[PDB]
RNA sequence: ACGAGAACAUGCGCGACAUUCCGAAGAACGCUGAA
């Protein structure tokens, strides 16, 4: 899939004191992505429990705030922002908003889950 | 032969964790609505254990169906030759629609994540852990059926049931209840004899 | 004239329903208790024998069982008349024939939507009274959203007894809704509700329009 | 007789209490640490696990700890009797059930007055204001009749230890001091006599 | 939320557009310096964030859907402080004039709801987050 | 009998502990495989219900999600990673996606069933 | 003007009873509002 290729292009085997860090980026860590993952999980639970074929307005506002969180974590951790540039998550958010359905949102959430899953698998 | 019904509400005074198959530690959720649920097995097991503690205990009840005869009469038995049908039939308590709408009015999720650091003794290095719990103030509507196998035993059985509920309100309901989890409170709506002609007005 | 009255409706599960049976599937799970399935469709099923047995037991207990009963032929005369008898020299046919209840098409569609499995794997345990150790157990159940199409045939052998028979059938159904269907029902499983779509005399000149069971 | 005794009272903060927890909120400050808050009331909350773990560790260190321990199940037998034991072959249910201490409504009214925010910021971390109070409720399950008084003496010792110590956060830097006040200790279930039972 | 001049709608992408407009290369000694709102520094925008979050906390103390009276008074004091901070530093003045925060908070006062206050503060948070991101 | 071959090749005994215990794939149990085998059961029911020689689009997307699940499970547990790498089950998933027929997925399910059955046998 | 003709392998039957995903586990430590 796209996520696997993106992560394997991202991944790098650095050598420090004999030990090997098989890491996408030096600053990438599960919690830094996990904050946005928690927000994604909240909004995904909202859409996945409400059972609406079209994304609700509150969910759209949640996605706007999700873009805000993208920018905020970009400001804090440069690793998160270069990951976002590599993975174009914000562009997928914009596409999801434009489609304004739950199917595209589910596909995007699966794409993000694939990204984090491949990151865990290689790391 | 009459069936008396006891419907009511269970309110979570604290977080309620009932495990079921990053570190989510998932709580049992009803697959249909994906909402949290209190399994009736958990309620019946906790009530039976608490009541069996209240009454005397033989040294080893390893068969688990050799409790005091009141326990077998209420919650059922399986001993060879003497199989007593369980009069109490607890049911799975689903997430109340009133509490669901109350949470949806706010920007509140039905399940919270509680962080526990699990600090060690010799190393003193905290080990992160996350437990999923049902948020405080949620309600589950519970439905219990009692079958009057014998008429003369009903008052004693309901006294035992009320003692069990009194114990359970002072205890937790699954999860790490020994460190602030699963605490519940029962509010009974209506004890009415659904089937039969037994007089359920008193109880 | 032989009159057969058809009662067709839905059996909504209100909790996880586990009617055990010898099960086979792909990647057989650690579960030692899989639900019964209709092999042609692999969907879970409610065997009509389970419904008939539970209803007959509940109705017989309601009517009252003769002390020291060793057989099902020693029940009340109403129970034998309705559910059938096998006594030597006094064989009575079963007026009530309870077919198997298949997984509904509506619930199948509603579970194809939402990407949900028709069955679920409830994880239980059993805290021992001595070692206080939990032994994990897994039970396969049918999710509470599912419904089953149920089909019952009543045989009108005696015209004057039909109203009393349907009173007894209504009593049995009312007991069953408050009771559980086949499973670990004393622990919350198997809760059921009957929603009768129709009661029409499929065969015979008899009319059952005034006849109701719920 | 499996009698259950109840202790209900209050925990009055004395410094800027800080118990961390992973969460985010709209208009969250640039502080590096938020406090754990009850999701329903959005008020700061003291988890029961914090109190239980703090008292367990304080009792273990005060009574005397066996060197080289790797697991919590290797504490004193009294400690395992009180706070539980998962030791394989010696599983012991805990006689202590400590519940989450929520923000008391009296302190809620006090902070509603004077427009005092529940939590302040120290230069940054978020800390519970000194005037706040959390109502605590713990349950003791009587399993052995003779050992109830000894267990309650141990509980009193743990409460005294925590009273002069901190609860979470940077306690050595002045974040966490609290005090315990007891309303009533009554045998809520059973026939045990708890009139002469105190934890302070 | 509110409507900007020339028919622009106040949104988070609008905040992104505004912060993109505010940034310049500012090449000094061969090296660029990312200047936001005439070179507004992180400290002052974070102080403004803290001022906003004071009202945020004081309104989250209340469960009422409408703005509380003291919340509205604190918002008026926020307007006064915004005016004086605009007066003190040209960078803060440029920020306030390009963000219309005084007009937005006036609209919030007129609407008198928690949701509109949250929307306005979310716009402000987007502004500060994008400002720190582009720097 | 590729399944029995790989299971017996990866079959091992805890000789280091000095107490007899059979170890499959460096500690694999059915509990580790539970989530992925339940997912495969879901796909198997979905394909059985449909009357089509070739796999449908929903089946293909669910199989891509199954590949992602394989990667995530490999990341979470070393035992599942050993099982997947030695059994080439994810590569067979890719082969099934290439073939795009109901029969090839039925044969893949047969192979996985044989794998888990022989694993339970040799324990 | 078939070792033939007429003859339901049928009648009663709950895959059911007993069973708490529990027992323990601090969101953590050392971090000056300051040159």
């Amino acid at each position: 899939n796209f996520a696997r290729k993106v992560v394997e292009e991202n991944k790098r085997v650095k050598d420090n004191r004999g030990r090997q860090e098989i890491v996408l980026f030096n600053g990438l860590t599960t919690s830094k992505l996990r904050n946005l993952l928690e927000l994604i999980n909240h909004v995904y639970t909202k859409v996945y429990n409400s059972d609406d074929t079209t994304l609700s307005e509150d969910v759209r506002d949640e996605l706007e705030y999700l873009k805000v969180k993208f920018a905020y974590e970009s400001g804090r951790e440069p690793a998160v922002r270069t990951f976002i540039e590599k993975t174009y998550v914000d562009k997928l958010v914009d596409v999801v908003l434009k489609k304004n359905t739950k199917k595209i949102f589910l596909d995007y959430c699966k794409y993000f889950e694939a990204l984090v899953a491949y990151a865990k698998f290689y790391r | 032969y009459s069936k008396i019904r006891i419907v009511g509400k269970i309110d979570v005074l604290t977080g309620l964790h009932i495990g079921g198959g990053a570190i989510a530690s998932p709580v049992v959720r009803d697959p249909y609505s994906r909402l949290p649920i209190i399994p009736g097995s958990s309620i019946k097991g906790k009530m039976r254990s608490l009541l069996a503690k209240h009454i005397g205990l033989i040294p080893g009840q390893k068969m688990h169906n050799q409790d005091a005869p009141e326990i077998l009469r209420l919650f059922g038995s399986s001993q060879k030759g003497a199989i007593q049908s369980s009069r109490l039939q607890i049911s799975d308590a689903f997430f109340s629609k009133a509490s669901q709408e109350e949470f949806d009015k706010k920007d509140l999720a039905y399940t919270e994540t509680k962080f526990e650091n699990t600090i060690s003794r010799l190393t003193a290095v905290a080990n992160p852990r996350q437990i999923e719990r049902v948020t405080r103030g949620a309600s589950f509507d519970f439905h219990i059926i009692y079958n009057v196998e014998n008429i003369n035993e009903v008052m004693a059985d309901f006294e035992n049931i009320k003692t069990a509920i009194h114990l359970l309100e002072n205890d937790y309901l699954g999860g790490g209840g020994t460190r602030g989890n699963g605490r519940i409170r029962f509010v009974i709506d209506s004890i009415d004899t659904v089937v039969g002609d037994f007089d359920s007005s008193n109880l």
